């Protein structure tokens, strides 16, 4: 993905958390009231 | 204490001259041990009970602390209360005490909430037999002070309103349910619940309203009736029973849904009716709107007696109070069969005697005519205006009028308007129509169409006597095809009968007289009408009027500002409502467009208007999504889409005023604070999104009736000078009237400076100046106000066509509408029954932002205001009656009604 494709998904879960934070309190106060390093060979063949 | 020989018969005794300690240790071991031993523990239970009174009546916590320590666990946490079962049952009334001890005066968080709800299971099984009802009575009414009895009471009652939580949060309840722990069905809530009321009631003011808004049924107020009539004469005396009651109905109306908030009302009623303050009762039967509900009042009072006396005139004066109109019609009948006199009580029913005060007070405060007079330029077309504006309410401007040169002169779409504000002076008054019938037999169709507004207005005063009535004259004016002399006829008919729907105002307005091959903008009044007339009563939310709705929109829609304002027509239509708005999202919504859609938020708002718990919610994910994903991704087709985006901006706006209407005292306090940062944070998201919210913003303060009037507004102003838009002077001044001249006397100072200096449009000085004329009606004259003022939390009735183009842009055009603004309330006097103009002193509260009280009554300290006031707007509306000098009592209590007093002096 390189740099610039890896930053889209780190950013995306930055900004994910701040949004969900932002509606969070109000919305909830007002809710309820109303597999191996060196495998070596396999027999099994491949072509 | 921890032997088991000290059971014996013998050892009571010897055990007894150290201190009674025979109650827990060796007695709770064997009857935690041996089932045999349940059968003696019976007989004993009354002995030990006995032994609880006496060390309390020399309280010693040291002495229960420590010893019924170990007694907690054998309870409820090891027997579990159920062997044989019936064995442990019967012996709670002498153990739901031992339990409590370590609940309550041993002292941790910890063993609060944990022991908390093992009581609650425990009270409830045991008041099945109705046992435990026994047990909280005898410490209500005690046998001695001590504190014990006064700790203990307090949580029996309070954990019962807790129970009922349970088998709402879940199906299950039972234990898993860790809220209480109670299955929460009959057996010890039935019969528990109907004593709960009882002892609420004797020492309780607080937990009271908990009690009834979490039932959240109008059941619940129904038992109450009942109960609290039986105390009202012997244990307290009414005057001290129907505030405490009056405290807990005010504060119940936040934290509760839609049916069931209307639902707490309608009981409401019935509570005051028995209530021998039959004022209260009368006033809340207009704001649900059941005509049912009035007669009952209002004839209880006229029959008992064949005299004239206090209590004919009682039942009249308080008829007449409503300028919607209702109560007037139905109040017409026993008192007219009497003749006592005609001339005098049936005068007094009707809105008749409202008239004869209004130019009584024209009189008192004069007109001091101060009217701008610049000609040329736009400031032309604004001086015109203003000649109206200021003399707005009841007057004699007949002088000035007479000269129709102005009129004629005044230019373009503004010369509407000019002849619509001359219509504003002769608000609730027949005289005035001399003025009117020049414009309306001459010219341009213009002049006529301001006329006609005016003869609507002119006709309000006297409706229900029908003294050259309204509907004559505009009959004729309808006929005339011209789209813009039909529409304004039958506005002004809208207006004058007001909340009354008769055979004579329905089928008038039943055609509608909107081209709707052409889009005028005054042609737009039709749908005006028939918004007006439906709300000052329940609204059924009808289906004529969705018919017409579709009608002008499917036809033309090029015209994005004209659909806007039929959206916003029928929005209000339904305002006074919010359970049947919900059944209208289905019926709008069946037709499609994506202008249909828009239509559907604004309607919302009104479904969930009652509490914050929806509300606020709603109008807050609705705000941020544009904001917030446009924030995210950076870090005839048109023209209905324009619209759809246009609706989202109004709704968010919208939602916030009709919510903070609702909310508690303390609530109104909070969201004001809120309100300004608001500002920032939408000016911070989207610039378009700032444009709309201002505008809107000063509306927000008239909409929502704020407490405060006085230093708010002016605090406010100065900061939306810099700004953009000048259309939030507008909406504010609407709010800021308050005693007249000396708020308005300060805005009208500060806001020709900042315009004379600064000075960036013609257009931007025509609204500053409109505003601030407004503001003062000269030396305090009856004021608008969106509330009726009989009705605390009253919405419009004629006052709601401000909010309609504060939304769309400025323009001169859109002034002719603002004209209306019927909203005029009494001068109070104190009367006795020989109708006297004149008061002792009354008392006027300007403090208004109490949380301290919830009824928001004036305390009787006040301070002494004299006679011939007006009722001056809100923090001053909050009037009580002085007379408790002169041995006098108020029979008609004020807590900031509208309403004329009147006394009964000893």
């Amino acid at each position: 993905e390189e740099a610039s494709g890896k930053e889209v998904e780190k950013v995306a879960t930055a900004v994910l958390s701040t949004t969900a934070r932002a509606k969070a309190r109000a919305k909830k106060t007002k809710k309820e009231k109303g597999e191996f390093y060196k495998n070596k060979y396999s027999s099994k063949p491949y072509k | 204490m921890v032997d088991e020989s000290d059971k014996k018969q013998q050892t009571i005794d010897e055990q007894s001259q150290i201190s009674p300690e025979k109650q827990t240790p060796n007695k709770k071991d064997k009857k935690k041990e041996e089932e045999e031993q349940l059968s003696e523990e019976d007989a004993k239970l009354k002995t030990d009970l006995e032994l609880l009174v006496e060390r309390l009546k020399e309280d010693d916590s040291s002495l229960y602390e420590a010893s019924l320590n170990a007694l907690k666990e054998s309870i409820k946490n090891s027997t579990s209360s159920m062997t044989a079962v019936p064995k442990p049952l019967k012996f709670l009334r002498p153990t739901y005490p031992d339990l409590c001890s370590i609940y309550d005066k041993w002292t941790d968080p910890n063993l609060k909430s944990s022991l908390a709800d093992v009581l609650s299971i425990l009270a409830m099984t045991y008041s099945e037999n109705g046992k435990h009802d026994s047990l909280r009575y005898r410490l209500l009414s005690d046998v001695s002070d001590f504190e014990g009895w006064g700790h203990e009471y307090i949580r029996h009652l309070a954990l019962e309103i807790g129970e009922v939580y349970n088998d709402q949060v879940e199906k299950d309840a039972e234990d898993e349910t860790s809220s209480d722990g109670s299955k929460s069905d009959g057996s010890a809530a039935t019969s528990g619940f109907e004593f709960s009321k009882e002892d609420t009631l004797r020492l309780c003011l607080d937990i009271v309203p908990y009690f009834l808004k979490h039932n959240g049924e109008e059941d619940a107020v129904d038992l109450l009736l009942e109960i609290e009539s039986i105390d009202k004469l012997p244990q307290f005396v009414d005057e001290n029973t129907f505030q405490r009651v009056c405290q807990y109905m005010v504060a119940c109306v936040p934290l509760l849904p839609p049916p069931e908030d209307v639902a707490f009302l309608k009981t409401a009623y019935s509570i005051y009716l028995s209530q021998n303050e039959l004022t209260d009762a009368i006033a809340l039967a207009v704001r649900l709107g059941e005509e049912d509900m009035i007669r009952s009042v209002f004839d209880a009072t006229s029959d008992p007696v064949m005299h004239k006396q206090l209590a004919y005139i009682l039942a009249a004066q308080k008829t007449s109070f409503e300028y919607e109109g209702v109560q007037d019609i139905i109040g017409n009948g026993k008192l007219s069969e009497h003749f006592l006199y005609l001339a005098k009580e049936l005068n007094l029913t009707g809105p008749k005697v409202p008239e004869d005060i209004y130019k009584s007070h024209l009189d008192n405060s004069k007109s001091v005519f101060s009217s701008a007079g610049l000609d040329s330029a736009q400031q032309n077309l604004a001086s015109s205006f203003v000649n109206g504006f200021l003399n707005l309410g009841y007057c004699n401007d007949k002088l000035i009028v007479d000269n129709d040169n102005w009129v004629y002169k005044t230019k373009g779409d503004g010369m509407t308007s000019a002849v619509a504000s001359i219509g504003s002076i002769y608000q609730w008054n027949l005289d005035g129509l001399q003025q009117l019938d020049k414009y309306l037999y001459v010219d341009e169709p213009e002049v006529k169409a301001g006329a006609l507004l005016g003869i609507g207005i002119s006709a309000s005063g006297v409706h229900d006597g029908e003294v050259e009535p309204a509907l004559l004259l505009l009959q004729d004016y309808v006929t005339n095809p011209d789209t813009k002399i039909s529409s304004a006829a039958i506005l002004g008919l809208g207006i004058a009968f007001a909340g009354s729907k008769n055979d004579e105002v329905l089928g008038l307005l039943l055609p509608i007289a909107a081209s709707t091959d052409l889009p005028i903008e005054t042609a737009a009044m039709a749908s005006l009408a028939l918004a007006h007339v439906f709300v000052g009563t329940c609204n059924g939310d009808i289906t004529t009027s969705i018919m017409d709705n579709f009608l002008e929109r499917t036809a033309i829609e090029l015209k994005t500002d004209w659909v806007r304002f039929l959206a916003l027509a029928l929005g209000i239509l339904y305002m006074g409502q919010g359970e049947q708005v919900d059944d209208v999202l289905e019926t709008i919504s069946a037709i499609e467009h994506p202008m249909t859609s828009a239509i559907e938020v604004l309607v919302g708002s009104c479904a969930y208007t009652g509490t914050g718990d929806v509300l606020l919610i709603q109008d807050l994910l609705h705000r941020l999504t544009p904001k917030n994903v446009k924030g995210e991704e950076d870090a005839e087709i048109k023209s209905e889409e324009k619209k759809g985006k246009s609706s989202d901006k109004d709704a968010t706006t919208d939602g916030k005023n009709d919510d903070e209407e609702e909310e508690k005292e303390a609530g109104i306090v909070d969201e004001l604070a809120y309100a300004v940062l608001g500002i920032a944070l939408i000016a911070l998201g989207e610039d378009i999104g700032k444009e709309m919210s201002l505008r809107h913003f000063g509306h927000l303060m008239h909409y929502g009736n704020e407490h405060i009037r006085r230093m708010v507004p002016l605090a406010m102003g100065i900061v939306s000078v810099s700004d953009p838009q000048m259309k939030v002077f507008d909406t504010l001044t609407r709010f800021s009237h308050d005693a007249d001249l000396e708020v308005s006397m300060n805005s009208i100072f500060a806001m020709g400076l900042c315009g004379a200096g600064t000075n960036n449009a013609r257009l931007a000085q025509l609204l500053r100046q409109l505003a601030s004329y407004y503001s003062r009606e000269q030396d305090a004259l009856f004021i608008t106000r969106l509330a009726q003022g009989l009705l605390h939390l009253g919405k419009g009735t004629m006052t709601m066509d401000v909010f309609n183009d504060a939304h769309v842009l400025n323009k001169v055009t859109l002034a002719s509408i603002l004209t209306t603004a019927v909203g005029l309330v009494s001068p109070s006097f104190m009367l006795k029954h020989h109708q006297l103009f004149y008061m002792l002193n009354a008392g006027i509260r300007p403090k208004f932002i109490l949380a301290l009280n919830d009824e928001g009554e004036p305390i009787k300290v006040n301070v002494r205001v004299g006679q011939a006031v007006e009722t001056v707007g809100q923090a001053g509306r909050p009037k009580k009656i002085t007379g408790w000098i002169t041995q006098s009592t108020p029979v008609l209590l004020n807590h900031g009604e509208r309403a004329e007093l009147e006394t009964d002096e000893y």
